RNA sequence: GCGUUGGAUUGUUCACCCACUAAUAGGGAACGUGAGCUGGGUUUAGACCGUCGUGAGACAGGUUAGUUUUACCCUACUGAU
RNA sequence: GUGGCCUAUCGAUCCUUUAGUCCCUCGGAAUUUGAGGCUAGAGGUGCCAGAAAAGUUACCACAGGGAUAACUGGCUUGUG
RNA sequence: GAAGACAUUGUCAGGUGGGGAGUUUGGCUGGGGCGGCACAUCUGUUAAACGAUAACGCAGAUGUCCUAAGGGGGGCUCAUG
RNA sequence: GUGAUUUCUGCCCAGUGCUCUGAAUGUCAAAGUGAAGAAAUUCAACCAAGCGCGGGUAAACGGCGGAAGGUAGCCAAAUGCCUCGUCAUCUAAUUAGUGACGCGCAUGAAUGGAUUAACGAGAUUCCCACUGUCCCUAUCUACUAUCUAGCGAAACCACAGCCAAGGGAACGGGCUUGGCAGAAUCAGCGGGGAAAGAAGACCCUGUUGAGCUUGACUCUAGUUUGACAUUGUGAAG
RNA sequence: GCCCUGAAAAUGGAUGGCGCUCAAGCGUGUUACCUAUACUCUACCGUCAGGGUUGAUAUGAUGCCCUGACGAGUAGGCAGGCGUGGAGGUCAGUGACGAAGCCUAGACCGUAAGGUCGGGUCGAACGGCCUCUAGUGCAGAUCUUGGUGGUAGUAGCAAAUAUUCAAAUGAGAACUUUGAAGACUGAAGUGGGGAAAGGUUCCACGUCAACAGCAGUUGGACGUGGGUUAGUCGAUCCUAAGA
RNA sequence: AAAUAUGUAAGAAGUCCUUGUUACUUAAUUGAACGUGGACAUUUGAAUGAAGAGCUUUUAGUGGGCCAUUUUUGGUAAGCAGAACUGGCGAUGCGGGAUGAACCGAACGUAGAGUUAAGGUGCCGGAAUACACGCUCAUCAGACACCACAAAAGGUGUUAG
RNA sequence: GUCGAAUUUGGGUAUAGGGGCGAAAGACUAAUCGAACCAUCUAGUAGCUGGUUCCUGCCGAAGUUUCCCUCAGGAUAGCAG
RNA sequence: GGAAUACUGCCAGCUGGGACUGAGGACUGCGACGUAAGUCAAGGAUGCUGGCAUAAUGGUUAUAUGCCGCCCGUCUUGAAACACGGACCAAGGAGUCUAACGUCUAUGCGAGUGUUUGGGUGUAAAACCCAUACGCGUAAUGAAAGUGAACGUAGGUUGGGGCCUCGCAAGAGGUGCACAAUCGACCGAUCCUGAUGUCUUCGGAUGGAUUUGAGUAAGAGCAUAGCUGUUGGGACCCGAAAG
RNA sequence: CUUAGUAACGGCGAGUGAAGCGGCAAAAGCUCAAAUUUGAAAUCUGGUACCUUCGGUGCCCGAGUUGUAAUUUGGAGAGGGCAACUUUGGGGCCGUUCCUUGUCUAUGUUCCUUGGAACAGGACGUCAUAGAGGGUGAGAAUCCCGUGUGGCGAGGAGUGCGGUUCUUUGUAAAGUGCCUUCGAAGAGUCGAGUUGUUUGGGAAUGCAGCUCUAAGUGGGUGGUAAAUUCCAUCUAAAGCUAAAUAUUGGCGAGAGACCGAUAGCGAACAAGUACAGUGAUGGAAAGAUGAAAAGAACUUUGAAAAGAGAGUGAAAAAGUACGUGAAAUUGUUGAAAGGGAAGGGCAUUUGAUCAGACA
């Protein structure tokens, strides 16, 4: 059972695991499908651009701090801000969440530029009916993409203060460990 | 492809290359890895040592996204900076023009210092530096910006 | 070459006596011979006793009851065309 | 002179426990208990490369074995 | 009528429990069993003058003992007649 | 549990069980209580039943020597190894039978001892009658077998079917060397085909089972004991 | 030294047999002769190794050619090939003027797996080559299903006392019908009715391929029809053990 | 104190002359180790041979053996049990031993010719009923290794000493 | 053997698989009993027995070492391609 | 005293009879005989002649004769076995697929590599096109906190194919990739030394150590495919007593 | 898709094993309890009459204050005060979107040969956004049905919406600024101990039994038990909700490098049928005459079954035991051999039989 030069397998197959295979033959017919109820659906929802307008917002995780994506929906402060009420602009395109908050400057001035933008590149049709027929855009993400914010210049000037960036380090990591201890010796004298 | 295996070679041969004397049986020597203690112990002492036992101190609910940290040394620093403008940057090593990497941005944690960069003066800001990679660095007339 | 027996007790081989007789010599043939017989003994399952075992049970110890199948083929043999 | 003049006199993983280092960790941040690691020993497996283990079957079962006993035959002839 | 905050019932804890359940009940071996250990080791011999070398071969031994019976130095010489 | 009647059922409570209005300061769970600590926690005291200790119990399990040492009886008995025991009787001759004898390998008292008229498709020995069981075989009847008309299977089958010796997987139809050897056949026959019927029920092996037993290992229904809940009201020591 | 005594085993018997006596026996010496897939030389097949040759105007430089040596084989390994169902490409492939399949002590090619042709039978599809793919090759498994032998016109068709003569019918009568005779069951029956169970087996006409282990004109067989009549006999009602 | 087996050496990674390094070593430039430079070529350091030598990865089957000569243990012995070296069978036909897994000879592509091995040449049966010197007469002669058995003790049988 | 009773027997009814029933043989429970029958889990596991399908060419073994509840099996080294 | 003969050996002395073989396919080579031309037995057979032209040779098949040949498969030290399966024939009948992997080989690209989760598109399960991520690789080492790979032409020495210089050649010198051995240097771990400076306990510079790592020292990997091997799966096929 | 065979669990043995982030598909939000309408229960089932009938109106009982409507769900929000503008609701009809259906919409059967049959071969044409497929006496784009491209109808669902038209809903409703006072938020529940089970969850992941049982600047969580001090993050013990996902059943379709009557489902057939079992259950075998029955009139032999002729057909070498018709096994005829098997190998004789070249 165990012989030669031979890595160590861990194949988890001591169930009924033959009952349980899923193969996907129908990738193909999937895809005709969902671009049929693209299609289908495009066509029920008049010229909208069956999709929502999404604000930018910062990953979390030092791993992916250094990125920014598309997020749920604009919070209640940006909404405000840009100038109308979220009732309302749930009903003319864009995506509200209420649990988010603002605690960034840079993220919530981004979001407010990309709602006026939006406010003003759209046509609301008014409720009397007459409803002129303008084309459909698919799309509100292509329409106003997401871009990462500057970070630097290509090309500056050295300023070295004489200082060692290893040493800044070390340092820090000295004083946040003997922190503790550090104040406990000075209140006891 | 089945027309190309020896069980076609094998037709019309009794024991199909098996043998006659040991045959091919179900489970001789148990299944999976069964007697790694008794009587399969040569075939793990060597091939395979340290196997059985405990070493190190558990850890609960690891997350690897704390443990991030790509490293990058110094001979490839300039493959950081696009090929049309890297030529134009070393023959004009100088400062007030020195150009700006910044390592984070191309998916990299800690600057290592290996290789030996050319005499040209540049801004290399990052989270975390080791202790030669700065000297050398410093030495070709650039500086490191701590980041975060 | 030719003969080498009749009986009491025992499942007995063996043994031991009675008697007759010229004589009651020893052996082999898959320890000749069970589709030839017989089935008393040994050696399935029931049951009893003694000793042993806490017990289930054991005993090359004693005791009693316990299904013996098929030849029309080939050869051999005996006779017959 | 790194035990007994020499050739034998003995023991893994897991666990427990002791000594050392007073060092590393308890992962939102600290102090003190407690717990968990690092290095070196001890508690034992005598079936001694180390499963935790009482019988009976004459009511019996299965896979096999002439690798193996209870008849002849063959070799041997101590014994007769 | 009796009985009474006790019985009863519910949840944990200790005992009892082959009535019942699950499982186990080494190996080597001139068959197995009983015995023995040739199962971890040591000395001499079998062993055929390098080394290696079998049998339930032959004659024995080991699971200890010692603050000295360990280390160094000095002086001395034993059995027996 | 023993197993009609008659007669009689001895001694042993140390062991294993069963049982007790017996004793107390042994062992002892959870809850509760106390001390220490900043707490987790730790230690200590108290402490139910059972166990232990003490008594009873053999028509409970069982024992009866060189806790008590087999009493009354009975026996080479369905129980005695040695053993075909010794003596007597039965026969011409008896490993049989019967009657006695008993240091009885290993008889024995309701795990019942001994004795018993009647009864028994039970196990044994002898005698009379009787007979083909035998000396020692012979003969008769019916139905088969046999032959014909019609009807018409199965077992089994590597290939097949004459011997002697040899060697060989140590017992050949085939191989080697010899003997020999002539179509096609019928009724019989049990020497051989190590004939046929079944993957040996005996024996061993397997890290294959099952039935049953027991202070084997690990558990469990039930039952018992304590605590808490159900669970309130009044008084006293 | 040779010979002899010592020297006894079971079916008949083996210097291998016959047979052999100045041997065809024993000891020894000298020559001739016989024959292995061994040795020597030659041819051919294959394998391995070392080499030669791109220069057009003729086809395979994985080609052609020169030189030397070698060849046993279970378990097992590797290499080059043969055959089968289906798939892409190609041969503007074969075919009702006969495709496939099958039969053929007829012919040819290959060491072999196999391939090709003629003759007969037959009736609708099928093949070569380059590649792809697999539910791809059988003598065995007391293999599965189906079919068929020897045995073999053999074992056998022998319990329950027993049959016989004539006529009628019919292609056909030991077995059907009628008559006559001889027998048996012998009233706890081989008689006369029922309960369960069966389900049309009851009755008539027609009728014999199969069934009645011989026969058959007969039948509980086959075909076609007919037949079971209740206020009083039962069910229905009652309660039993119980459900 | 053998025989048979057994270790090492027989050159270039060698020998020689001179003198550089060090924290080791010496009373000491004493030594040790490692080097710079110079001198000595393949009768370059015995024999014979060398279908080339060196090296790596990966994986099948097997892990019941048995026999013969010699050495050898237990046992009265065994076609018994157990070891040592080598050669065989197993895995292997072919000629010989009548016959036989292991003995003798010899190992195998398809054929032709020649010559042999072991074993044979009265007939079976291919080949001298050849040659030569002796021995033996059995009322149970004898006849070819492994191998299919015979002893102690005897004979004025006959032969030689 | 027994034959007027612990007799024989029809129908109705009750007891169902670790259960029933047993004047007790491990007997009987639909030809099945020292634990019935039916379907499924289930193609249960097997170090054990049997079988395992075309040709030619080249090379070509091992029954030995160490460890194993190892002794009819594996791992390991060797031999082979 | 002089010969002969026997025995053994040698001749690049001569010559007769018999058998088997004829491979190759212009020339080329080495020799012989010749003043010459030429010839020849000199790197493999030619010349002459007869009969028959078909079943005559030969092939196939049946039979006869000589010698030889035991029944295949299987386990086994050993099988024709008195060891097991097999009466006969047809058809069916056993190493498969999948997940994850080792070695080797082919292919694309290469410090990178992987279009197919999904989107776009379409002659519609095909083909064609594409963003962002993610996987593996490009850094290791510690239990961990953590730290993290150049004294030097990325080192020295010995052996190295190829190339360069000189040389007719033989050789000599120079340079030396891959690879092999060895001594060093660098990074992490362990054990020591503890500078400038201090939240007076922080900080850890510098220099060492018969210690240790699956490391560095001008990258080799990623993806697809194939044979072979491994493990889990019914797992080459059929088979228990049980639960 | 990945994280990942990873953290972790495990006689730490055999084995087991998630989650956060990142890319993508699909995207959608919300409402009760807890407040006095209190200058007016403003709410609702049912009955009855009528009507524009998935309902509406009037009237009358009843339910209900032990709480039915309006108003407010933590993102908030409510009661007062001040100043401002912004926006409508409910139905008909005609079309569109979708589904279920019907109908219409090209081109040779022209010559020759073979054949029973032309749908074969050969010659000469036509159509093609139709050369998919099937049928018709053999391989048919053009003989028939269809196929391709379009036109013209019929009957419904859903209000998704493209136009028109009838009703003013309403001193109605909703949104937005500022000041002030407030801001009710779920109990045998959270949580704790213990027991059992379960999980990767380890001083205990979830679930359940028993015992104990909270708080309101509170409560839960922050993957090592505890005390003390902070921080971060949500708001339990009440409720509803499309799409992306699953689908060996049902109904309607389209396909395959799948099987081809011992295969493929057990079943291509009067198959879950015949048949077996008391019962639960078990469970087969079995497809092919020919284009067309044209399925053999009639004669003759026989009691009959049938036979022999005749006849039908392209073929009775297709006769309802029917396409093709292999092997085992069997009959007849012909040849050969045979003294207790047969069969085989090498070589040649004899008999039979046969190809090749006559250059
Ligand atoms: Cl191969
Ligand atoms: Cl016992
Ligand atoms: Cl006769
Ligand atoms: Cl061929
Ligand atoms: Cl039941
Ligand atoms: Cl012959
Ligand atoms: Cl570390
Ligand atoms: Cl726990
Ligand atoms: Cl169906
Ligand atoms: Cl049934
Ligand atoms: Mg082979
Ligand atoms: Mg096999
Ligand atoms: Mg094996
Ligand atoms: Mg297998
Ligand atoms: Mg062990
Ligand atoms: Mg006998
Ligand atoms: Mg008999
Ligand atoms: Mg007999
Ligand atoms: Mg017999
Ligand atoms: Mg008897
Ligand atoms: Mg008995
Ligand atoms: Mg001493
Ligand atoms: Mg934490
Ligand atoms: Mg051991
Ligand atoms: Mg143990
Ligand atoms: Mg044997
Ligand atoms: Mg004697
Ligand atoms: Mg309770
Ligand atoms: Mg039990
Ligand atoms: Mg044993
Ligand atoms: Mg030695
Ligand atoms: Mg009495
Ligand atoms: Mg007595
Ligand atoms: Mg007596
Ligand atoms: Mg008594
Ligand atoms: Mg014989
Ligand atoms: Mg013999
Ligand atoms: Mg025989
Ligand atoms: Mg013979
Ligand atoms: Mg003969
Ligand atoms: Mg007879
Ligand atoms: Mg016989
Ligand atoms: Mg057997
Ligand atoms: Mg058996
Ligand atoms: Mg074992
Ligand atoms: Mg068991
Ligand atoms: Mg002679
Ligand atoms: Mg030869
Ligand atoms: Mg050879
Ligand atoms: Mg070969
Ligand atoms: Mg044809
Ligand atoms: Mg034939
Ligand atoms: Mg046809
Ligand atoms: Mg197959
Ligand atoms: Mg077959
Ligand atoms: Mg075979
Ligand atoms: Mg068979
Ligand atoms: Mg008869
Ligand atoms: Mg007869
Ligand atoms: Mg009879
Ligand atoms: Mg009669
Ligand atoms: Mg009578
Ligand atoms: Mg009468
Ligand atoms: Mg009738
Ligand atoms: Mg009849
Ligand atoms: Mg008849
Ligand atoms: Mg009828
Ligand atoms: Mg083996
Ligand atoms: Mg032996
Ligand atoms: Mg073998
Ligand atoms: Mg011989
Ligand atoms: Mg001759
Ligand atoms: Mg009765
Ligand atoms: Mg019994
Ligand atoms: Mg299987
Ligand atoms: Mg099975
Ligand atoms: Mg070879
Ligand atoms: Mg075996
Ligand atoms: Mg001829
Ligand atoms: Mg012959
Ligand atoms: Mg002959
Ligand atoms: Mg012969
Ligand atoms: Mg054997
Ligand atoms: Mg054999
Ligand atoms: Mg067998
Ligand atoms: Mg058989
Ligand atoms: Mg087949
Ligand atoms: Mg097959
Ligand atoms: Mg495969
Ligand atoms: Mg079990
Ligand atoms: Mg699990
Ligand atoms: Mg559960
Ligand atoms: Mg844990
Ligand atoms: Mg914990
Ligand atoms: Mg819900
Ligand atoms: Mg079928
Ligand atoms: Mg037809
Ligand atoms: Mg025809
Ligand atoms: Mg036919
Ligand atoms: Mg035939």
């Amino acid at each position: 059972a165990i012989s030669k030069n031979l890595p160590i397998l861990k194949n988890h197959f001591r169930k009924h695991w033959q009952e349980r295979v899923k193969v996907h033959f129908d990738q193909a017919g999937k895809k005709v499908s969902r671009r049929n109820a693209r299609a289908t659906r495009a066509a029920k929802i008049a010229p909208r651009p069956l999709d929502l307008l999404r604000p930018v917002v910062r990953a979390p995780t030092v791993k992916y701090n250094r990125k920014v994506r598309a997020g749920r929906g604009f919070t209640l402060a940006e909404v405000k801000a840009a100038g109308l009420t979220a009732a309302y602009a749930r009903t003319i395109g864009i995506a509200v969440d209420h649990r988010r908050q603002n605690r960034n400057q840079e993220i919530f001035d981004a979001n407010v530029q990309r709602l006026k933008e939006y406010q003003s590149k759209i046509i609301v049709f008014p409720r009397n009916g007459k409803a002129p027929e303008a084309e459909q855009v698919l799309s509100a993400a292509a329409t106003f993409p997401i871009a990462q914010p500057a970070t630097d210049v290509e090309a500056r000037a050295v300023q070295d203060n004489g200082e060692s960036a290893f040493r800044t380090l070390r340092l820090a990591r000295s004083e946040k460990k003997f922190r503790g201890i550090r104040e406990k010796r000075a209140r006891e004298k | 492809p089945s027309r190309f295996t020896k069980t076609r070679k094998h037709r019309g041969h009794v024991s199909a290359g098996k043998g006659r004397i040991g045959k091919h049986r179900k489970h001789p020597g148990g299944r999976g890895m069964a007697g790694g203690q008794h009587h399969h112990r040569i075939n793990m002492d060597k091939y395979h040592p340290g196997y059985f036992g405990k070493v190190g101190m558990r850890y609960f609910h690891k997350q690897q996204a704390h443990f991030w940290k790509p490293v990058l040394n110094l001979d490839k620093l300039w493959t950081l900076i696009p090929e049309d403008k890297r030529d134009q940057y070393l023959k004009s090593a100088s400062k007030e023009t020195a150009p700006v990497i910044d390592t984070l941005a191309a998916g990299y944690g800690k600057i290592l210092g290996k290789g030996r960069i050319p005499n040209v003066p540049v801004i290399v800001k990052a989270r975390f530096v080791s202790k030669l990679a700065e000297e050398k660095i410093r030495a070709a007339g650039g500086v490191v910006e701590l980041i975060a």
